[PDB]
């Protein structure tokens, strides 16, 4: 496979290592979260461009809707976070243990 | 990891396909009909009691009801698995019809002519 | 390659008048001309605090209206298909749950700013 | 000696302990994110090196 | 990875002990290494330098198990001329579990290690001779 | 004896008593008009009678 | 081999979501999404995509203001990061550059299978089609093609964005 | 002569945040009885 | 939240778990996922509360980083196949991927981790929901891919689910805690059969429902969620508390109940296999949960606990809304073992 489908697999690779390796803010882990929406966009894309499978073209689109939801479904949830402490640091979320 | 769901000439959710219609139907006085009654039964008597009523003799019409949905019920469910049993063995027997060379009838030889290996007891 | 041209003379362009901004003119800095202005006065706080928002709601709403957008600009292209009554029917389905949407938002005070 | 010490000892105590030890180890988690998160990339890093390398 | 299972395994039972203890202490330090990184995830070490010293002690003391069982394994399956015989797993296990004992400081500890170890390991030797299958293929 | 209304008074509620035997009835009929439906395809199918 | 443009917009499009990966403040984890929306806007344009990337593009540039805003309200500190004012995000971003170099070397230089399978280079160019034919633009029709065609996609997609307006409007309520 | 029945010595055993509590977990505190934590004087 | 709103809420999940079923599309799929976690979101948050949003955030990331999982082996199945269909994955590293998505959706170990404390964040009927709905759109799925799963990374998984969810079980005086660990050892179970037998694996799902669908409605009606709240019950409904032990015993697998039927049908069918060590290990593996269950039948109803004086207030007042299906619930959750050979109509 050709040098640029490796790299937009490493910058999957990268997003979601970025969301799996936490820092204090919620917004950089959505950050990634949507990175990671955007590599699968792109890679997608490449892969339907080069077969020519034109029914394809219009699957990016609905997954861009989606990631939209999902942005927004965690936006709200970050409200709600910050409501309760101020801050959107994912410590504060440690009041339920396993 | 998934038997018959594969099964060429199948309808996706029919349930009971015309040719089960080929078997005897189960009898109403089936052993396992009287014990889907029964636990009909049971259903009934552990509303009764959950809901702080006489437990022998509260809901009549209720019981009821409860006893003849779990009949109804265990009927059609024991037509459909005496189908699918029927299918399972109906294909087993084909395959081995189909296919002899390996399912070999081998001549069996008798007790007097075959040699066991004897262990006492002592 | 023509539009990759163009774009590099014109930040070009713009980064050698920034040049010409900061090596041209004589240069006098000192702290009490480069502190934060407030008028006449020294920030009580400082600027990187939090700012509440007000229109938060709309600013999650507008993301998915947003998205709304990418759904219908193939709406020239879909008006040549052959079953227009097919395409008219889901075009019009999509844009009245968009305002159906809107008018749920508008209903339950959505559109309204935090107090 | 031998009931009321080591045949216990041996077989239902050490059952015992054991299990209680190990569910103290399992159940001790923060309910941090971050640390949940960290151990997914390890397994997802494992999975894909021990399970998925050899087919 | 199983090619260090293989490495281990490809080598006679009684034959070659150096290289047999060299590929068990391979598999024993992956293993510390796997259970360090896991140990360091889930409980941070508030320092570097201390979750430094934590993955050496996990991964020398899995390390110096696979080596003393890969050693006492191989030495008595040659010099016993017995080999495909559990009993030398079992030494060698026992013998693992009587270090692991030793490194974290506890006779109980290594008397219930060297136990249960010896037990498992003859179990896999067992498992080997008669073609015991952890995971099954789904044949049927 | 009771002080209030206790939705459930002397008379018991004749519409749902009425819709429940009503149901039993109906499924028993059924369950018993399809079994010999079921045998007498049975038999067709199979030359028995 | 053909001037290389597409293998170094992937680049930057990698440098970018190491840029927003290593985790500075949001303003800067943003401006690096923005840059990787550009460049892969321009990847998906040099493959015959026009429409998909400047919609890409568009929303992204729509989802990052909006970003930009809630991090001005929630996700401030006193002292913002970037990546040198911090010993954890400058590790990370050096981190994966250097990976991105290593993969780069050892895919171009030789060849082998890096985690699925293997790669020599030879460039895009190779992988294009040669057709020659048509008035009008595939992309185009079969992204219009939605609305003969993707009827129950349209259908769950509109469900999806009405309930998502809903959502939003209960899990922002309080009480 | 009656049937022993647990006391409030034996109830208070099930009463903590964990059974088995260690040094670390003796600090966990159990949840509220309803589901509410009390809100948190983080002014703003 | 508006009861209309709460039921177009409870019909979009449910609408995107029949999306995921009935699909033959993995888009189409995908988007089922994307809208039962959507709809879900705000079930969780019903009754709004700090522990709560925290249950609702920790969901969402892990669903969300899952679904990513999940489009990223889609496309790279696509990549090597042109192919959209859900059949069998034509690369392992894309069927891997799916594997560890599925996973993490269903909460198996080692992704398991979320499954507590999002139940004890959460109110008695969102776990109910969340404990028995929530696991049939993934399931379905990996019983559409079954035979393409690499058998020893599910094996892996299953055991580490199993010993996990009986070691966290036994530290918990939380009743929600101990239905979540419950839940990852009932999982474990069902995944351990499914490379072998997908039959199997509906089976144990049906009858795991049904256990879990009476506990959380006994809990709910002695409203219940800590064990010496529960151990008060004996002195309002000594019914509840003898049909929660008896309910109990069943869900720890004891013959003649009917929890006994799915590990004594998976545990035969792997020996069909020539497995043996991993049914061995299983078995023994979940004395672990029916030890759990039989300590809280010792708080709850073997033995009675002091009560208060205020209860006798609660002796004056029944229960105002009636539970239809608890009674057919318990019923099934008991005895149904002699119906076993029935399990063929669902083949
Ligand atoms: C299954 C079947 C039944 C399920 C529902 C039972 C529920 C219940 O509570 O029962 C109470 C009920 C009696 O309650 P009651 O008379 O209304 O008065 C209640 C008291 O005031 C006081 O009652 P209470 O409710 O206030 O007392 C509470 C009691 C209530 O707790 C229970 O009752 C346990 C049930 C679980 O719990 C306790 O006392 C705490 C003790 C803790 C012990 C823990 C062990 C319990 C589990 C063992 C279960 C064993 C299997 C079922 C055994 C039979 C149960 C009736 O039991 C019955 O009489 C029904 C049982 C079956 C009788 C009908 C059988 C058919 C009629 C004869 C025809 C012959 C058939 C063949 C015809 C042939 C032609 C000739
Ligand atoms: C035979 C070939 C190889 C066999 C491999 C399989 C057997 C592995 C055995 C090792 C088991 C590790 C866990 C038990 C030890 C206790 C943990 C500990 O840190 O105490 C260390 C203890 C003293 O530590 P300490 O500082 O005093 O801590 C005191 C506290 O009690 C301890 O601190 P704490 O109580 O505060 O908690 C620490 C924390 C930390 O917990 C841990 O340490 C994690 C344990 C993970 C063990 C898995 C590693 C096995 C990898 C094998 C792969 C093959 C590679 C080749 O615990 C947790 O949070 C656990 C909660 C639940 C987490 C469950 C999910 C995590 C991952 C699940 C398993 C991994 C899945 C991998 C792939 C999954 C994909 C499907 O003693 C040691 O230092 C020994 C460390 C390890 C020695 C193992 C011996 C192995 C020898 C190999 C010989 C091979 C010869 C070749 C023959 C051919
Ligand atoms: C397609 C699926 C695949 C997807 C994945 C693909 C990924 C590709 C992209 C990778 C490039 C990354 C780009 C951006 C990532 C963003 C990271 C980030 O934001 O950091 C946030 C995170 C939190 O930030 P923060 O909260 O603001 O700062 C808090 C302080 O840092 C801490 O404050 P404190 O003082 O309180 O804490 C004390 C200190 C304590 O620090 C430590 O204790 C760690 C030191 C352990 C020593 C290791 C032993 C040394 C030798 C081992 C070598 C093995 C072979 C040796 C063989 C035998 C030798 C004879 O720090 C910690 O507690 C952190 C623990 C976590 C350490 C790293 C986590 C990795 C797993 C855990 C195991 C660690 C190694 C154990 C041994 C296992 C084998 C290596 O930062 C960190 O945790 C540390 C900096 C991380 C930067 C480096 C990240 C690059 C690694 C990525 C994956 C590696 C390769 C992946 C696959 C390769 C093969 C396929
Ligand atoms: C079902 C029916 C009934 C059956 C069930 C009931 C019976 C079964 C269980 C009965 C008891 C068995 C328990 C096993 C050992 C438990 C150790 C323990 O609890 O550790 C916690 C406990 C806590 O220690 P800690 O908290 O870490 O530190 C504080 C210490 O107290 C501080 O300690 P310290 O500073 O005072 O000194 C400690 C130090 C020094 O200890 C001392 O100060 C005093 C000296 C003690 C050594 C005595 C040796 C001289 C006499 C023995 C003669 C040869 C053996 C018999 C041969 C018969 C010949 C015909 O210990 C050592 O250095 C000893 C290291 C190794 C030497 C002994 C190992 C020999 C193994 C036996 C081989 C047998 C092969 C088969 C033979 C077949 C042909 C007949 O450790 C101890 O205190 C005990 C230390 C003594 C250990 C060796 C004693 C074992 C005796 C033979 C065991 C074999 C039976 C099991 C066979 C199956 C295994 C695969
Ligand atoms: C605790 C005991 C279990 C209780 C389970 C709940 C009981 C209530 C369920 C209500 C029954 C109605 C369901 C079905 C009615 C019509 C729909 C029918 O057409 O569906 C068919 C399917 O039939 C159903 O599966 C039959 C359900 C009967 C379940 C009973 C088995 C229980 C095991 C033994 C315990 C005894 C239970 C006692 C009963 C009270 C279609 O087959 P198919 O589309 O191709 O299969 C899809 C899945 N495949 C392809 C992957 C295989
Ligand atoms: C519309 C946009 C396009 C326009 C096209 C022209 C683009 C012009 C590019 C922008 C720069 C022009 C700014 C005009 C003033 C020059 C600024 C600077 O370059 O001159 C001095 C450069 O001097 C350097 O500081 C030191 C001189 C030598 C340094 C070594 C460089 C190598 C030269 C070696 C000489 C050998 C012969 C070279 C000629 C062949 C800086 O002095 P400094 O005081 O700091 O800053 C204040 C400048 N003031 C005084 C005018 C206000
Ligand atoms: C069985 C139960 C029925 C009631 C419950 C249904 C639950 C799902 C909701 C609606 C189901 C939709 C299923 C029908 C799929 C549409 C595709 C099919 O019907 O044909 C299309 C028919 O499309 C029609 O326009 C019907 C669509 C109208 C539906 C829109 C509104 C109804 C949805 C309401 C429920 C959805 C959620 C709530 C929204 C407010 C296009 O056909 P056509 O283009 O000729 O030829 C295609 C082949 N070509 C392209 C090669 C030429
Ligand atoms: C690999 C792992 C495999 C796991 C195999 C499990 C074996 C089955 C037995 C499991 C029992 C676990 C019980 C346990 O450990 O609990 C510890 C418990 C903690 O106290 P609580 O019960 O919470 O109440 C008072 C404290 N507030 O300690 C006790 O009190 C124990 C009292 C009862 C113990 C009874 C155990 C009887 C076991 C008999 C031996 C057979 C064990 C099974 C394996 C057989 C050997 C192959």
């Amino acid at each position: 496979m050709p040098l640029v489908y490796m790299n937009i697999i490493m910058a999957f690779a990268i997003a979601l290592a970025g969301l799996l390796m936490y820092r204090s803010h919620l917004m950089s882990s959505l950050l990634c979260l949507e990175g990671m929406m955007l590599s699968l966009f792109i890679m997608s894309t490449l892969i339907i461009l080069n077969t020519h499978f034109t029914l394809a073209n219009m699957m990016p689109i609905i997954l861009l809707v989606f990631a939209a939801c999902e942005a927004a479904l965690g936006l709200s949830l970050l409200v709600m976070v910050s409501n309760t402490y101020g801050t959107d640091y994912v410590q504060n979320l440690n009041l339920l243990q396993c | 990891m998934t038997m018959m769901s594969g099964r060429p000439g199948r309808v996706p959710l029919q349930f009971l396909p015309n040719e089960a219609r080929s078997l005897p139907p189960p009898k109403l006085t089936d052993p396992r009909l009287v014990y889907m009654g029964f636990l009909g039964y049971c259903s009934g008597l552990i509303d009764n009691a959950i809901r702080r009523r006489p437990v022998v003799s509260a809901g009549l019409h209720r019981q009821l009801l409860y006893v003849t949905s779990f009949v109804f019920f265990g009927y059609y469910l024991l037509k459909r698995q005496d189908y699918m049993y029927a299918l399972r063995d109906h294909d087993m027997f084909a395959y081995v019809k189909s296919h002899p060379e390996d399912f070999p009838e081998k001549d069996k030889k008798t007790y007097g002519e075959i040699l066991e290996e004897f262990h006492p007891v002592r | 390659m023509n539009i990759m041209l163009t774009l590099l003379t014109n930040v070009t362009l713009a980064s050698l008048l920034v040049l010409i901004a900061f090596w041209l003119p004589q240069l006098n800095a000192y702290s009490e001309k480069t502190s934060p202005y407030e008028c006449g006065f020294d920030p009580m706080g400082s600027a990187r605090l939090p700012f509440s928002m007000k229109f938060f709601l709309v600013a999650i709403t507008f993301l998915l209206f947003d998205l709304e957008i990418a759904l219908l600009l193939p709406l020239p292209w879909a008006s040549q298909t052959n079953n227009l009554k097919t395409m008219l029917t889901m075009a019009l389905f999509l844009l009245i749950l968009l305002a159906a949407s809107l008018a749920y938002e508008w209903t339950q005070k959505g559109l309204e700013w935090a107090e | 000696l031998l009931d009321l010490i080591w045949l216990e000892t041996i077989l239902p105590k050490t059952t015992s302990f054991i299990q209680m030890k190990m569910s103290i180890m399992v159940s001790n988690q923060k309910g941090l994110i971050k640390l949940y998160f960290l151990s997914f990339l390890i397994t997802i890093m494992i999975s894909m090196t021990l399970f998925n390398y050899h087919e | 990875a199983k090619t260090l299972l293989h490495k281990y395994s490809d080598i006679p039972e009684g034959t070659e002990c150096h290289r047999k203890a060299y590929a068990s202490t391979s598999i024993g330090g992956a293993t510390g290494l796997i259970v360090s990184a896991y140990s360091i995830a889930l409980k941070p070490p508030a320092s570097f330098l201390e979750g430094v010293a934590r993955t050496g002690r996990y991964t020398f003391t899995s390390a110096a198990i696979g080596a003393i069982f890969g050693l006492t394994s191989c030495i008595s399956a040659q010099v016993r001329e017995k080999p495909d015989d559990p009993l030398n797993y079992f030494i060698g296990g026992c013998a693992g579990g009587l270090t692991l004992g030793a490194r974290t400081r506890s006779y109980g500890i290594g008397a219930a290690a060297c136990a249960y170890m010896g037990l498992t390991a003859a179990l896999v030797k067992m498992g080997q001779l008669e073609g015991w299958q952890v995971f099954a293929e789904p044949k049927v | 004896k009771f002080y209030i209304r206790e939705p459930p008074h002397g008379s018991p509620d004749w519409l749902k008593v009425g819709l429940t035997l009503g149901t039993s009835v109906f499924l028993w009929i059924y369950l018993i008009k399809q079994h010999k439906e079921d045998v007498l395809e049975y038999k067709r199918r199979n030359g028995l009678e | 081999m053909t001037m290389y443009i597409a293998f170094i917009l992937s680049t930057i499009f990698v440098i970018g979501f190491v840029g927003f990966s290593s985790k500075p403040s949001p303003i800067y984890g943003g401006l690096g999404l923005i840059v990787s929306g550009g460049v892969g806007c321009g990847i998906v344009l040099n493959f015959g995509g026009s429409f998909l990337g400047l919609m890409v593009f568009l929303i992204y540039l729509g989802g990052m203001l909006v970003v930009f805003g809630y991090t001005t309200a929630m996700a401030t500190e006193m002292y913002p990061e970037v990546w040198v004012s911090n010993k954890t995000v400058f590790g990370a971003f050096v981190s994966g550059l250097m990976m991105e170099f290593c993969m780069v070397y050892y895919a171009l230089k030789e060849e082998e299978v890096e985690i699925i399978f293997k790669f020599n280079g030879l460039g895009d160019w190779v992988i294009y089609d040669t057709g020659d034919s048509g008035f009008f633009s595939e992309e185009a029709m079969g992204i219009a093609a939605l609305y003969s065609y993707g009827t129950w996609l349209v259908i769950v997609t509109g469900w999806s964005l009405l309930i998502g307006v809903v959502v939003i409007m209960e899990i922002t309520r309080g009480n | 002569a009656r049937q022993w029945q647990p006391d409030v010595e034996w109830a208070e055993q099930f009463g903590g945040a964990v059974m088995y509590p260690t040094k670390e977990t003796a600090h966990w505190k159990p949840p509220p009885w309803n589901d509410v934590d009390p809100p948190k004087d983080t002014l703003v | 939240m508006n009861p209309i709103i709460y039921t177009t809420l409870i019909m979009t999940v449910m609408s995107g778990t029949m999306l995921v079923m009935i699909s033959s599309h993995w888009l189409l799929i995908w988007i089922g996922f994307e809208m039962n976690l959507l709809a879900m979101i705000p079930v969780l948050m019903k009754n709004f509360n700090p522990r709560a949003t925290e249950a609702a955030t920790k969901y969402f990331l892990t669903q969300a980083t899952a679904s990513m999982m999940l489009m990223m082996a889609i496309i790279i199945n696509l990549l090597y196949s042109g192919q959209w269909t859900i059949t069998k994955m034509f690369n392992p590293v894309a069927m891997t991927m799916m594997t560890m998505a599925l996973a993490m959706k269903l909460g198996l170990s080692p992704f398991h981790f979320w499954v507590p404390e999002v139940t004890q964040g959460i109110s008695l009927q969102a776990g109910l929901l969340l404990l028995t709905w929530q696991k049939l759109a993934p399931l379905s799925v990996l019983c559409q891919i079954s035979q393409s799963i690499n058998p020893n990374l599910m094996l892996t998984m299953a055991m580490l689910s199993i010993l996990i969810g009986g070691w966290g079980g036994l530290n918990q005086t939380q009743l929600r805690k101990i239905m979540a660990y419950s839940s990852i050892a009932h999982m474990g179970w069902m995944t351990a059969v499914l490379p072998y037998n997908t039959t199997m694996t509906i089976l144990n799902l049906l009858i795991y429902i049904t256990m879990t669908l009476a506990m959380f409605m006994l809990l709910i009606h002695s409203s219940a969620t800590t064990t010496l709240s529960l151990s008060h019950t004996w002195n309002k409904m000594p019914v509840i508390t003898s049909l929660m032990m008896v309910t109990l015993l069943s869900m720890g697998g004891l013959p003649p109940l009917s929890g006994f039927m799915p590990k004594w049908m998976i545990i035969q069918e792997m020996t069909k296999n020539e497995s043996i060590i991993m049914p061995t290990l299983m078995a023994m593996t979940a004395l672990l949960n029916l030890y759990f269950y039989m300590r809280l039948a010792y708080s709850s109803s073997l033995t009675m606990f002091p009560s208060t004086n205020n209860m006798k207030m609660k002796w004056q007042f029944e229960h105002t809304k009636q539970m239809k299906l608890l009674p057919t619930m318990i019923v099934l959750s008991t005895l149904v073992l002699p119906m076993t050979p029935a399990l063929s109509s669902l083949n």
